[PDB]
RNA sequence: CGGGGGAUAAGCUCCGUGCGUCGAGAGGGAAACAGCCCAGAUCGCCGGCUAAGGCCCCUAAGCGUGUGCUAAGUGGAAAAGG
RNA sequence: UGGUUUGGCACCUCGAUGUCGGCUCGUCGCAUCCUGGGGCUGGAGCAGGUCCCAAGGGUUGGGCUGUUCGCCCAUUAAAGCG
RNA sequence: CAGGAUAACCGCUGAAAGCAUCUAAGCGGGAAACCUCUUCCAAGACCAGGCUUCUCACCCUCUAGGAGGGAUAAGGCCCCCC
């Protein structure tokens, strides 16, 4: 139904389309991966599939998550996610110990990525928000960059919870939709997408089948 | 009331029952089903013929003592006979063809327009300029004629559309 | 002295109550004052002497008029321009519960003591409960003549 | 749709009927069509 | 205004007998 | 507390009043609630005394 | 209550009334509300009888009794007119 | 009906209620500018006149007067009223 | 995009009231308006949710009613390079 696979983010590199075109594309490491659970309706409540990434020595992860994994019957594992499914028959597809890899996508079929944005730490208003300063001469007493007026005056007489000012931003989560694939190694393992996706070097990274258009 | 009293006559080939306030009818055509109102009796006279009843002359049940007998009366020519509808499509350059269970009209709009039959119901066409839509219930007759008229806009210029067998529209003609 | 509650005398029960073709009021008002107590002779107002209740088949609720349509449930979440609304059909169509519990809740007193009260109460939609091992009294309105 | 606080049977062939509350009167002169409200 | 016709409208309560300050 | 017990007996607080007043007996309402939290029997005593000292119809123009 | 000034407007102003109240007045009644209704505080009592208003629960007392009207949440905002 | 302009009353604030536009930043109503759906026409069609429902989004940049108001210069769907 | 129920409007079957009528019983169509459908937060939601794995055992004291103190496993924290 919704096919998904893990990956990490490496990088940015050109690539030239048949028909004589430029096309700035990312690289993906869409290493293999394990399925340890599988959620069905009468146990649980939903349909998903549990995946799991990572090479991790032994002495690292500790104890209730290494039996775990021993109960489940595979070796361990750096992250673990879930993809959520919505019937009975695709989850019937997906049984434990299965091992995926990139190969599943086809090239010219659009897909969604999710991950984490950067850090950008505390900022101001104008940059976080995008407001609009005021005059940088002509009179000006030291409110280059503030906001300035704020709300009403005795009616009703408070700040209107939620309006919009200074605060940090960034370190969320961000998805992008339909992104066009173009090519697909199956010796690396490794994805070639069209424009720019969210995250940083050596990040976490899930890719899901289109959902607007797919 | 005035038109309730009189008893709505059975013929000898229909089949009917009832089972307290359900009743239901079977017949050549085919068996329907009905609920009927609370507040109104029926009884089945030994004559062949239904007689309804109310128990007070109040407002409600003048109102309904009437729809009772005029639903049954309905219901029961429906089943011995059935109803049927013929159309007509005048203009030019407009056309109409059946393909199976389907209905496709040609009013000369740019893509062509179909529409599907509901169960209970067929379409039958003798002329690329007319047809005629039979079925067994009238309030599902009268529901698709209604669709089938509603297709184009009214014309009251050149007329052009679907018309009913007696049915005459005012024309105005514009001297511009 | 006027007798009073001590530490332990007081004591609970286990009521049922269909909904079965009832009317909203009565079933509320006879909600209220068995959740209160009034009926025990023990009453007390700065202790509660509540008994437990169970409603069972809300959405049997029957209610008069046409407020199917024309009466409608109002909440706020707080921020500017927030305030959505629902209606009585589909409220039920929904959740069942939800128009019963808001019912006894304003019933209610809304001082701390009705807060803790309210703990009181389970309503359920279907026609059990896995309330059964407690071996509740079945109970039904009635009026006193006079 | 002339929309007036009272309407009236302008011509012998206007007809009054109610409807949800409102009362309006149908003709077949579109002229003489209107509703109160 | 709004106002104005509430508290005149108001003191047509049978509790007052339609007598009230301030009209 | 007295109205409780009453409908809980099966006979409203006015109903009460009005036979004990019928039967002439002045005992006062703490009386009557002090007696009721201690003796059912005995407020179900006076309770049927009531009701056998009340009218023929609550209804009557008299 | 009977009047003048006013646009027969003001919670406006100026008069007369063996006229009420507040001002110098607690309680109860109408959600809150000095000028409206009942009612004039010598003090104590874990006692009875009542005015105004109320008796589905909030909240004490009637989901009182008998005869009639309501399809509009009219009940719980107003006029020429239809 | 609205209390939004010009107005009448002096009831709260002279041991202080700091003042017109502009800049930045909102929020709300519909008596609707487009965007949406209908109907009646002295509606060939494009295009017009009028009425009904509808508040999700948008509503430019310049010259002149401090100006509010107002006039003018070039496009877009519009350069909405409070 | 698609689906569900709606305002303006267009309807099918129909007595009161032998006729007629979209209605008082019923059944239908109909929009950036409303509800799901898009992204994010979210069990301090006190009804404090659900599925799993890990340890599930050593003492003392007051007076044996419980509580307090000390010593441990799972884990966590402090310091260190980033
Ligand atoms: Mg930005
Ligand atoms: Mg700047
Ligand atoms: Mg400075
Ligand atoms: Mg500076
Ligand atoms: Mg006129
Ligand atoms: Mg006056
Ligand atoms: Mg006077
Ligand atoms: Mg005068
Ligand atoms: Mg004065
Ligand atoms: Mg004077
Ligand atoms: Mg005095
Ligand atoms: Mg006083
Ligand atoms: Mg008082
Ligand atoms: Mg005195
Ligand atoms: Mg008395
Ligand atoms: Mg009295
Ligand atoms: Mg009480
Ligand atoms: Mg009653
Ligand atoms: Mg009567
Ligand atoms: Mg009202
Ligand atoms: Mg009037
Ligand atoms: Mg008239
Ligand atoms: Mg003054
Ligand atoms: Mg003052
Ligand atoms: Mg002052
Ligand atoms: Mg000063
Ligand atoms: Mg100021
Ligand atoms: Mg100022
Ligand atoms: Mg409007
Ligand atoms: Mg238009
Ligand atoms: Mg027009
Ligand atoms: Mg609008
Ligand atoms: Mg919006
Ligand atoms: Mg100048
Ligand atoms: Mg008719
Ligand atoms: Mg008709
Ligand atoms: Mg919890
Ligand atoms: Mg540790
Ligand atoms: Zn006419």
């Amino acid at each position: 139904a919704r096919k998904g696979i893990l990956g990490t983010k490496l990088g940015m590199t050109q690539v030239f389309d048949e028909n004589n075109k430029v096309v700035p594309v990312t690289v993906v490491k869409a290493g293999p991966n394990v399925v340890t659970r599988i959620r069905t309706t009468e146990r649980d409540g939903y349909s998903a599939v549990q995946l799991a990434y990572g090479e991790i020595s032994p002495r690292k992860v500790i104890k209730p998550v290494a039996g775990q994994f021993a109960a489940a019957g595979v070796n361990p594992r750096r992250h673990v996610a879930e993809l959520r499914l919505d019937d009975e028959a695709a989850v019937a597809e997906y049984e434990v110990g299965q091992e995926l890899t990139a190969e599943i996508f086809s090239d010219g079929a659009y897909v969604d990525v999710t991950g984490t944005s950067k850090g950008k730490g505390f900022a101001g208003t104008m940059k976080r928000h995008g407001f609009r300063g005021q005059g940088a001469a002509h009179g000006a007493q030291a409110v280059h960059r503030r906001p300035g007026s704020i709300g009403g005056c005795a009616t009703p007489g408070r700040v209107f919870k939620g309006t919009r000012m200074s605060g940090r931003m960034g370190n969320d989560r961000v998805t992008t939709q339909n992104l066009k694939v173009h090519k697909v190694d199956a010796e690396n393992g490794v994805l070639l997408i069209k424009g720019a996706i969210p995250g940083r070097n050596g990040g976490l990274v899930v890719v899901r089948s289109a959902i607007k258009r797919g | 009331s005035r038109i309730g009293k009189q008893p709505v006559p059975v013929p000898s080939g229909v089949d009917v029952t009832i089972n307290g306030q359900n009743l239901s009818v079977k017949g050549p055509k085919g068996t329907l089903t009905l609920d009927v109102a609370e507040p109104i009796s029926v009884s089945r006279a030994e004559d062949g013929a239904i007689v309804v009843t109310r128990p007070d002359d109040e407002r409600r049940s003048r109102s309904l003592h009437g729809l009772s007998r005029t639903l049954i009366a309905n219901l029961v020519t429906g089943v011995t006979e059935g109803y049927t509808q013929k159309m007509e499509i005048f203009g030019v350059g407009y056309r109409v063809q059946l393909k199976g269970q389907n209905l496709e009209f040609a009013l000369g709009y740019s893509h062509p327009v179909l529409i599907e039959a509901p169960e209970g119901i067929t379409f039958a066409v003798e002329s690329p300029t007319k047809f005629s839509v039979s079925g067994i219930d009238k309030q599902k007759v009268g529901q698709i004629s209604a669709v089938i008229r509603r297709l184009r806009r009214p014309d009251p210029y050149k007329g052009k559309g679907v018309r009913y067998e007696g049915e005459q529209i005012r024309r105005k003609v514009g001297k511009t | 002295p006027t007798y009073t509650p001590k530490a332990g005398d007081t004591t609970r029960s286990w009521y049922v109550i269909d909904a079965s073709d009832v009317v909203l009021g009565r079933l509320a008002s006879a909600a209220a004052t068995l959740l209160r107590g009034k009926h025990k002779p023990t009453f007390t107002p700065n202790v509660d002497g509540g008994d437990f209740v169970i409603v069972i088949n809300a959405d049997k609720i029957a209610v008069s008029g046409d407020k199917l349509t024309k009466k409608f449930a109002y909440r706020h979440s707080g921020y500017p321009g927030g305030l959505r609304k629902r209606t009585i059909g589909e409220l039920l169509e929904k959740h069942p519960t939800r128009v019963v519990e808001n019912a006894i809740i304003g019933m209610l007193p809304h001082n701390k003591l009705g807060r803790q009260i309210q703990k009181k109460l389970k309503v359920y939609a279907g026609p059990d409960h896995p309330h059964a091992a407690q071996q509740p009294i079945p109970f039904e309105i009635k009026q006193v003549a006079q | 749709m002339k929309v007036n606080p009272s309407v009236k049977p302008i011509c012998d062939k206007c007809r009054v009927i109610r409807r949800h509350g409102r009362v309006m009167v149908i003709c077949s002169d579109p002229r003489h069509k209107q509703r109160q409200g | 205004a709004k106002r104005g016709r509430k508290k005149r409208d108001r003191k047509h309560s049978k509790a007052n007998h339609g007598k009230r300050p301030n009209a | 507390r007295i109205n409780a017990a009453a409908r809980a007996n099966d006979i409203t607080y006015n109903r009460l009043i009005q036979g004990l007043k019928a039967a002439g007996v002045e005992v006062d309402r703490k009386n009557l609630a002090e007696l009721a939290v201690s003796d059912p029997a005995a407020f179900t005593a006076l309770v049927d005394v009531a009701r056998a000292a009340l009218p023929e119809d609550v209804n009557a123009p008299s």
